[PDB]
């Protein structure tokens, strides 16, 4: 059986657990290519299923995603339940390494779901954001207010009779959200964000944006403090919300990836690869070995390129200044290979559905073994010049730490996680891509997550990723850059200069676009920053009915104010820089 | 050939064009325009492109004054020579007629054999 | 009937082929030889399933599911590994000869064939030797011819000699050398050859017209609209492109047009390109010319005909519901005439009263294949309504289907029906002035003038019935011929009489319904069907209105001094000279039109009114169907200068005008709900289509395909600002892809056809109940009148015989597909197809008058003599001379009409 | 040619007058002082530019600025986002005259990709802009181009020299576009190298 094969997993331990505690007939499992359980559970038990799997005896620890989904519009739902909408809750136990999907439908007019928040508290924003871009309302929510969108905004855009395209612009209403933007500073009420305790007569009210002169983004925190001391804090997000899924559901199967690859800007190849291999999931294809250690090279490239990114970024945080003039020198480097291979720098838009878009440039192994060569004396010089000294070190270590507990109650994935203890992994515990023919190694941390360890645990995932490039470059199959799939879009370019069918497939592909039969398919990657996901679902058609898709930097900012309470501005500032975010990843 | 794959493989639709005929019966465009403003330099219409005509070159000098100006037409595309491709034409591989190039003249292709021959 | 698909059971007739079943359940069989309407014929051997013997059978052999009955507990496999082989073999084998040449092919986006390669999954060559080639024929100015991308799946001849009863096209040479075409090169001689460009799953056949200026299927505009150019009331898509109409297709009508057009409504959309069309309101100021904007046209037409003493209308049966009717709300009822003459509108009343008085059922233009027996009087329909000709072809051939049935053959298997079925055929008996291109399918051709047709007609009623008026002085050859008519119509289970107004005599119409009478009084299930001259006349004669000889003679009294002419050249209709002095004395001249028209220069306002494809509406068909047309394409969107709206727009803004001197255009609904709370009889039109407020789920329906490409260029050389969406208050369309167009959607009005992996016309598979039967929620369009619980009487007004006269020649009208609808002719394509305009003599006459084939006469009417090159005809009878109606200078009007003073040039 | 704000004109350029306006604008254009403002991907190549591999130091254009007072270029690097808008409007009006703008990327120019709800088409919908860069993200050596041109366009503009002597019109050059300039060399190109090699 292959790896894209429709399961319904009715082998796993959790559905006969939950057929013993609530009975047969409670629940429905639905067939996906998803990889993980599928259950549609009522509406009125789903706080008790969530309990009940928080209480397992290798439990259920976090909620990896929430959202909603509009199924009026879905002509494929054999097997499933009525529903004119949906709202689905992947869940995580890192203990069994398993994943379930619980579903619950809902009715056009009766659009109310009771709030996952006591269970799990991502679902704050993960419900927020639910609310904003489908409508549905999740009752016993401590504050319920639109996310993404301006709290002035008329309508939800996830929903299927919600036009996508950008309305005509008006200068009326750039002056009226400019005179809303000047008249907050002085009607500023601290109860419609979820404060308490509005002016003790000692809490002093800041901004922080909402522009930001950094790269990770611009976005707004308003602060409440006592005299340095932050009290309260709650974030503005959205700022940078570009319709992302609502796109997905715009383009065809492969004239998205562009898309994807804006995602995490920082990434690229890293952002392709969980969408492609989502898509060859709903193609049926499996790529060979060739198609695998490309994606795994230039995914570590991009991995090396975001981390020394990161890396400088914090030390100048800190407030030495050079090392990121040299961190960019060796960007360039890779920059250098990466332009060689794909063409582009930033968004190489390279990996395509069954494979690459071209073979590798003849004289590729030389630049990676100059930059192979250049690296390893840059990155001990980065460490010795700044990371080692004392005044970094004072203004990183013991600032904004949380263990495992907080970290797997607020979905922290990538660093964050693994600096905590737990070895947790994506390319380990899950792997893909032909990530288990490399020998590498994953750094943990010793129990708290701090800024310096999760600093140091990205330096030492950089070698790890040095590693896994020198194994690349010492490995190479001599194979196909692309399946032999009749979905492998587009075909090999030659066959489709001199073959008809070929020709014909060709125009097919990137006309009307690649039809992707009626599934659903899931795919998690360890990205550059944390786990990043795609969740596509097909109705049969040549575009996309659903992309859904879970970034960990929503997860991380969302972590912001439980880790951040009772600390400095500057430790704010510092923990801002230790998170490794960056605000399109955010927003979508 | 005016084959309208790239202005439909374009994810931002930034390409539009118009197919005119020669009188021999040579598919081209009457018109070709790219709005290079909108355009994201992703190469999806090179990829798209079935004769190797529209090519993304090493060229990143485009900066302009006015945003009316970066609306570059056929006049301001078509270059002198093959580019990156020096030697493919589609129109040696088709089985359409234009001139130069009869019935039966292309690649892998037997001369017509009319229903009137005398062979069986 | 019971079946099993790969495991799942379903319901199906068990009449049906497994192909047919399949496909009208969902499922995905890959088909190249069958099509809905031609039967099986099992050629291509494309749709090959894995059928088992029994539940517990595991070997199975592989059947044509076209060829194979759907028979009760089938077993079959479509799944199957070997089958899926086998069609990927039959793919790879069509794909070892085929060109190179999707990127130049027209078929590309829209090909058949390039979506069962990739439903078969097949893309790796490894044939490598030669592909073999042909040579190419011209066929016309309509049909492209490029045998190289030939399959050999028969169905072009299938379709234009089996199902069109066409003789020009053929199949021949031999075994990988099939070639596909006529025996020479030559324009192909079937009034329904257009038809080809969707029959045939490849690029062989290209719509030549839409090759001119051509582009892909995603990059069109589509609307769900009516055929404008006759009666009969064909669903179309027009789609468009960068502002101009660009092709029309079939839109599937389970009731009325299901996969066909003509050629005339195909082809003569060529009239909505022309670049003299007016495009904004011009007013002319002595002899210059100034162009106002729609608010200015508005306040100054208001205060001129505020100013006036009686303002009248002249509406069109071009025009629609809507319009003519905003049209008798602006000037009054009592001032409103319909634009058609008095003889003509006494004609159209008298049809009208017979379909919705006469107390016998109408068919639709689907019913009529099935009667059989069919007498047409009069009408040459062919010409005129050529839609009615195919149906009564099938009609025909439904003699064969009768003998099949009685031999237990299926009645999708074509070629044992037709083997069966050798000769025989259902009688069909037709009448005209001179031959029809139904003579090679009716038992019997009755060439005699229109008078005579009509004493034919009196007389078969009263053989059919002694209390119908009896015609003396029948001669005992044609009493014999009429007895072989009236045993062929009383032995009939269903016949069906056919006339028209287009014989231009009220005793045709009179002798059709006394026919119709007599057999419905025999007890028979008879069906009459009236073919009316334009697309919306039967609308405009249900509106009713004085003809337009009233209308000339209020403005040469001078009682009315200022006349709005909607839609309408008025020369078709009347003299010219008179119109010309009618108007020229008129001291105010409105016309709203999209047309350049030849009474715009004596007009003091032209409003640029929308064509069909730039307005919504309701026309009215002959068979008393009101349908809905929608606006294809904003015309302002392009070029943002062009005025141009919807005529009840512009009427219903200038009545606004008029009486609050404020400007308010209108909504569609609004006009809607005014027609049929003001005219009863039209309240259907209010059903025709749901109103602006339908939503899919709460999105309306897109007018574009889901790939619609350029969206940030298109305009770019104008600016490189995106302009707006173009916003439809008008309808439940939006002008964009951000809309519905599913096959599942609950709707009846559907622009385009096109599912996942169905790229081709094949889709409309997917947009119905079963293929070949309805749309899945019911055919648009709802019918205005129900039979009458009582008929007619008998009219006793039988016509004396045709005597020649001296001096004076009466006009037979000679209609043509390609002249004789105005619009049509004004399209640049049609003048290729242009017949040259002879006049007909008959041999007498012609040696009497001394003239030969080829010479050219001179002729008098209306004090204007004319001269035309004679043709010899030998079925005109002699007192006659034969018109070719519509054209250049000849108007419909002079039909049966009589013409003084011919002479040789 | 020229533009006039306060109209097509004509050159309205005493010969100490005409020079001291030169060394005026030789001033303004050796000394850009852009604004630290992020908006997306697009910035991160703007500050490649900034770095050492390429130093748009060089230039004199180093200098970052967090207030918006103390700044003359606005390089709008990123997506406009219709939350992010009036923002973007309010630090361009706490610019000081002169203030030139830089549209970086097909997001700052049209839109871009971005044709969806939550995205403004462009910043010129509501800034002026003087200078566009196409390119998803342009690289900062085109960056560095489109400074060059700022350079070129501002040496030939005239501005008022004091706010209480002379005219106080602000004249912008029509200069050429771009595309037709290199129309002469870029249609010339007849091979290029193939991109199987490196
Ligand atoms: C993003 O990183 C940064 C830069 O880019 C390298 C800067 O240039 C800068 C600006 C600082 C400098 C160029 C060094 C200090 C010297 C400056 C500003 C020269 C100013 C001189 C005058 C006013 C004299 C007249 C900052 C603050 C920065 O953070
Ligand atoms: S490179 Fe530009 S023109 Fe070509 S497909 Fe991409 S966005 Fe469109
Ligand atoms: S550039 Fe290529 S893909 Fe685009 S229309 Fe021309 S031939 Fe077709
Ligand atoms: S007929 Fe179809 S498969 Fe053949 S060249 Fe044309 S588009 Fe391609
Ligand atoms: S010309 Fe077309 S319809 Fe006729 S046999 Fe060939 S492929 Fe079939
Ligand atoms: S029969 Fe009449 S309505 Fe139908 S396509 Fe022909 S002209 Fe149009
Ligand atoms: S133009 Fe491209 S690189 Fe620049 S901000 Fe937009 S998505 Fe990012
Ligand atoms: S469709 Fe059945 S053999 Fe052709
Ligand atoms: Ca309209």
């Amino acid at each position: 059986e292959p790896a894209w094969q429709t399961r319904d997993h009715l082998d796993d331990p959790v559905i006969g657990e939950l057929r013993n505690r609530f009975g047969p007939d409670a629940f429905t499992v639905q067939a996906t290519r998803t990889g993980v359980p599928v259950v549609w559970i009522k509406r009125e038990q789903l706080l008790e299923v969530g309990d009940f799997l928080k209480k397992l005896p290798k439990p259920y620890v976090m909620l990896f995603d929430l959202h909603g989904m509009d199924e009026r519009l879905r002509t494929h739902r054999e097997g499933l339940p009525a529903a004119d909408f949906s709202v689905f809750y992947h869940l995580i136990s890192i203990d069994r390494n398993r994943d379930i999907m619980l579903k619950v439908a809902l009715a056009e007019n009766d659009l109310h779901v009771p709030t996952f928040t006591k269970l799990f508290p991502n679902a704050n924003w993960y419900e927020r954001e639910t609310w904003d871009l489908f409508g549905i309302t999740f009752d016993g929510h401590p504050n319920l207010r639109r996310i993404m969108m301006p709290q002035t905004w008329k309508g939800h855009p996830l929903r299927k009779d919600y036009p996508a395209r950008a309305t005509e612009f008006s200068p009326f209403e750039l002056t009226k959200a400019k005179q809303d933007l000047e008249m907050e500073a002085l009607t500023f009420k601290p109860e419609e964000w979820g404060m308490k305790r509005g002016t003790n007569e000692d809490f002093m009210f800041l901004n922080l944006g909402p522009n930001h002169p950094s790269a990770h983004g611009a976005f707004r925190i308003v602060l409440q403090l006592d005299g340095e001391e932050i009290v309260d804090c709650v974030p503005d997000i959205g700022y940078h919300h570009r319709g992302a899924e609502k796109m997905g559901e715009r383009q065809s199967w492969h004239s998205y990836i562009p898309y994807t690859d804006r995602i995490e800007y920082l990434g690229g190849c890293v952002n392709e690869m969980p969408y492609v291999l989502a898509v060859e999931k709903l193609a049926g294809i499996t790529v060979p070995d060739r198609v695998n250690v490309i994606r795994v090279m230039l995914s570590e490239l991009f991995r090396i390129n975001s981390h020394l990114l990161y890396i400088s970024t914090f030390i100048q945080d800190v407030g030495a200044m050079t090392p990121v003039f040299f961190a960019f020198t060796d960007r360039q480097k890779i920059y250098d290979l990466v332009e060689a291979i794909t063409g582009f720098r930033m968004h190489p838009a390279w990996f395509r559905i069954g494979g690459v878009a071209h073979d590798l440039p003849r004289g590729w192994d030389r630049l990676l073994r100059e930059f192979l060569d250049w690296m390893p004396k840059r990155l001990a010089s980065y460490e010795k010049a700044a990371l080692q000294n004392t005044i970094l070190k004072g203004r990183s270590q013991g600032v904004a730490a949380y263990g495992a507990k907080e970290a797997l109650e607020w979905g922290t994935t990538g660093a964050g996680l693994r600096a905590t203890g737990i070895d947790f992994d994506v390319r380990k515990a899950r792997p893909y891509s032909g990530y288990e023919n490399f020998d590498f190694e994953i750094p943990v941390g010793g129990g708290v997550s701090d800024c310096y360890t999760r600093v140091m645990l990205k330096v030492e995932e950089l070698r790890q990723s040095l590693r896994i490039l020198e194994q690349c470059l010492n490995n190479m199959p001599e194979g196909p850059f692309k399946a032999d799939h009749p979905l492998t879009t587009p075909p090999p370019k030659e066959r489709t200069l001199q073959h008809i069918e070929t020709l014909i497939t060709h125009f097919l592909q990137v006309s009307w676009g690649p039809v992707m039969p009626a599934n659903e398919s899931f795919q998690m990657i360890e990205a550059t920053k944390g786990i990043n996901s795609y969740y596509l679902t097909s109705d049969g058609s040549t575009m996309s009915y659903r992309t859904r898709i879970r970034t960990p930097s929503y997860a991380h900012l969302q972590q912001i104010p439980a880790a951040i309470r009772g600390s400095l501005v500057s430790d704010l500032i510092v923990y801002l820089g230790s998170i490794d975010f960056v605000m399109s990843d955010v927003d979508r | 050939v005016a084959c309208n794959l790239c202005a439909v493989a374009c994810p931002v639709g930034c390409i539009s064009l118009q197919k005119a005929e020669t009188k021999d019966g040579r598919w081209y465009p009457e018109f070709f325009r790219i709005n290079f403003s909108r355009c994201i330099f992703c190469g999806l219409c090179e990829e798209a492109c079935p004769t190797t005509a529209i090519q993304l070159t090493p060229d990143f000098e485009m900066g302009e004054y006015k945003r009316q100006d970066l609306v570059y037409e056929k006049e301001d595309l078509l270059i002198s020579g093959p580019g990156k491709y020096p030697e493919y034409n589609f129109y040696r591989m088709a089985g359409m007629a234009i001139d130069g190039k009869d019935k039966g003249e292309a690649e892998n292709e037997a001369k017509p054999i009319d229903v009137k021959s005398l062979l069986p | 009937a019971t079946i099993h698909v790969d495991g799942k059971e379903y319901e199906v007739n068990g009449a049906d082929n497994l192909l047919e079943a399949c496909l009208s359940l969902g499922l995905d069989i890959p088909y190249f030889c069958w099509h809905p309407a031609l039967g099986s014929v099992g050629a291509c051997r494309q749709c090959a399933v894995k059928q088992y013997q029994n539940a517990e059978d595991t070997r199975g052999r592989l059947v044509m599911s076209c060829m194979t009955p759907a028979s009760d507990g089938t077993f079959i496999s479509i799944d199957d590994e070997e089958a899926k082989q086998f069609r990927e073999s039959v793919v790879e084998w069509l794909m070892t000869n085929h060109p190179h040449d999707c990127p130049v092919c027209e078929e590309g986006g829209n090909c058949h064939l390039q979506d069962m390669t990739v439903m078969t999954g097949h893309s790796f060559r490894r044939y490598r030797f030669t592909k073999r080639t042909h040579r190419n024929q011209d066929l016309g100015p309509f049909i492209s011819h490029e045998m190289n991308r030939c399959i050999a799946c028969y169905r072009c001849v299938r379709y234009y000699k089996d199902y069109a009863g066409g003789t020009d096209l053929g199949v021949y040479g031999a075994h990988d050398n099939v070639y596909f075409g006529r025996p020479e090169d030559g324009t192909l001689e079937s009034e329904f050859s257009g038809n080809l460009v969707e029959i045939c799953p490849t690029g062989v056949f290209t719509d030549k017209t839409h090759s001119e200026r051509y582009n892909r299927k995603w990059d069109m505009q589509f609307a769900p609209s009516i055929c404008q150019q006759c009666s009969i009331g064909c669903n179309i898509s027009p789609g468009e492109r960068y502002g101009e109409l660009r092709r029309i297709e079939n839109r599937y009508n389970g009731t009325v047009n299901h996969y066909f057009l003509c050629d005339r409504g195909r082809f003569g959309y060529g009239y909505v390109n022309l670049k003299d069309r007016p495009r904004q309101p011009v007013q002319r100021r002595g002899d210059d010319f100034i162009t106002l904007n729609a608010e200015q046209a508005m306040q100054g037409a208001a205060d001129i005909l505020r100013q006036s003493k009686k303002v009248i209308g002249i509406g069109s049966p071009r025009a629609s519901v809507e319009s003519n009717f905003a049209l008798r709300e602006l000037v009054g009822e009592e001032n409103f005439y319909t634009g058609i003459a008095h003889g003509e509108q006494e004609r159209l009343q008298l049809a009208l009263k017979v379909l919705r008085e006469g107390g016998i059922y109408t068919p639709a233009l689907r019913e009529i294949e099935s009667y059989d027996a069919v007498l047409v009087l009069g009408e040459d329909v062919t010409q005129t309504g050529a839609r009615v000709a195919l149906a009564v072809r099938q009609a025909v051939k439904g003699k064969a289907r009768e003998m099949a049935a009685a031999q237990k053959v299926a009645d999708w298997q074509i070629a044992a029906i037709l083997n069966i079925g050798q000769r025989a055929k259902h009688p069909l008996f037709v009448t005209n002035v001179d031959d029809t291109r139904l003579d090679d399918i009716a038992a019997w051709t009755y060439r005699a003038p229109v008078e005579d047709q009509a004493r034919l007609g009196f007389a078969i009623a009263h053989a059919l019935d002694n209390s119908a008026p009896a015609v003396d002085g029948i001669e005992p050859e044609l009493q014999s011929k009429i007895d072989v008519i009236v045993q062929a119509l009383a032995g009939a289970k269903k016949p069906l009489i056919i006339s028209g107004t287009n014989a231009g005599s009220l005793e045709v119409i009179q002798a059709a319904a006394n026919v119709a009478k007599a057999l419905k009084g025999r007890g028979a299930d008879v069906g009459i069907t009236m073919i009316a001259r334009s697309v919306n006349s039967m609308g405009l004669g249900i509106m009713g209105g004085g003809s337009l000889e009233e209308a000339l003679t209020e403005l040469e009294t001078g009682r009315a001094d200022a006349v709005v002419v909607l839609e309408n050249d008025l020369h078709r209709h009347a003299s010219a000279t008179r119109v010309n002095a009618a108007l020229a004395k008129a001291p105010l001249v409105m016309v709203v039109d999209h047309q350049r028209t030849a009474i715009m220069e004596n007009a003091h306002l032209v409003l640029s009114a929308a064509s069909f494809a730039e307005s919504d509406g309701t026309v009215i068909n002959n068979e008393g169907r009101a349908q809905r047309f929608f606006q294809v394409y904003d015309p302002a969107y392009y070029d943002s200068k062009t005025v141009m709206l919807e005529s009840w727009r512009w009427l219903h803004s200038l009545h606004s005008t008029l009486l609050s001197r404020e400007v308010d255009w209108t909504q569609l609904d609004h006009v809607i709900d005014a027609v049929v709370a003001k005219i009863p009889e039209l309240a259907g039109i209010k059903d025709a289509a749901p109103d602006a407020t339908f939503r899919i789920r709460g999105q309306k329906l897109a007018r574009e395909p889901h790939r619609y490409s350029g969206r940030t260029a298109m305009r770019a050389n104008i600016s490189v600002h995106e302009p707006r969406q173009p916003q439809d208050i008008d309808t439940m369309f939006t002008f964009s892809m951000e809309g519905n167009n599913q096959p599942t959607a609950h709707r009846s009005q559907v622009p385009f056809a096109w599912a996942p992996g169905w790229n081709s016309p094949q889709a409309w598979n997917k947009f119905q109940d079963e293929v070949g039967g309805k749309l899945r929620f019911g055919d648009p369009g709802v019918r205005l009148f129900e039979t009458s619980e009582n008929g007619l009487d008998y009219f006793t007004s039988v016509p004396a015989r045709f005597q020649p006269q001296d001096g004076k020649w009466r006009i037979a009208p000679y209609y043509h597909l390609f002249g004789s609808d105005e619009l049509s002719q004004r399209a640049p394509v049609f003048q290729s197809r242009m017949p040259q305009p002879y006049i007909k003599l008959n041999p007498a006459d012609a040696a009497k008058l001394g003239v030969n084939a080829g010479t050219r006469v001179s002729f008098s009417y209306d004090g204007n003599t004319v001269t035309l090159p004679v043709e010899i005809a030998e079925g005109l009878t002699a007192g006659q001379v034969g018109l070719p109606m519509g054209m250049s200078g000849i108007a419909p009007v002079l039909a049966g009409a009589h013409l003084e003073d011919l002479k040789e040039a | 040619d020229y533009t006039l704000t306060r109209e097509i004109v004509t050159d309205p350029l005493n010969v100490f007058m005409g020079k001291l306006n030169d060394m005026v604008n030789w001033g303004r254009k050796n000394s850009i002082w852009p604004y630290n403002f992020g908006l997306s991907c697009c910035y991160v190549e703007m500050v490649t530019s900034f770095t050492a591999v390429h130093d748009v130091a060089r230039f004199g254009a180093e200098v970052l600025r967090a207030s918006p007072r103390q700044a003359d270029l606005m390089v709008v690097a990123g997506t406009c986002f219709t939350k992010m808008a009036p923002v973007i409007q309010r630090l361009y009006d706490q610019m000081l005259e002169p203030k030139w703008v830089i549209s970086m990327g097909a997001c700052a120019n049209s839109g871009g990709m971005y044709d969806i709800y939550s995205v403004v088409q462009g910043v010129d919908k509501f800034i002026p802009v003087d200078v566009y860069i196409p390119g998803c993200p342009p690289r900062p050596e085109a960056y560095m181009q489109a400074l060059m041109l700022l350079q070129e366009s501002i040496g030939k503009e005239r501005r008022p020299l004091s706010w209480v002597v002379g005219d106080q019109g602000v004249y912008r050059a029509n200069m050429q576009s771009e595309r037709e300039r290199k129309r002469g060399e870029r249609i010339a190109v007849t091979n290029l190298r193939t991109p199987d090699e490196i």
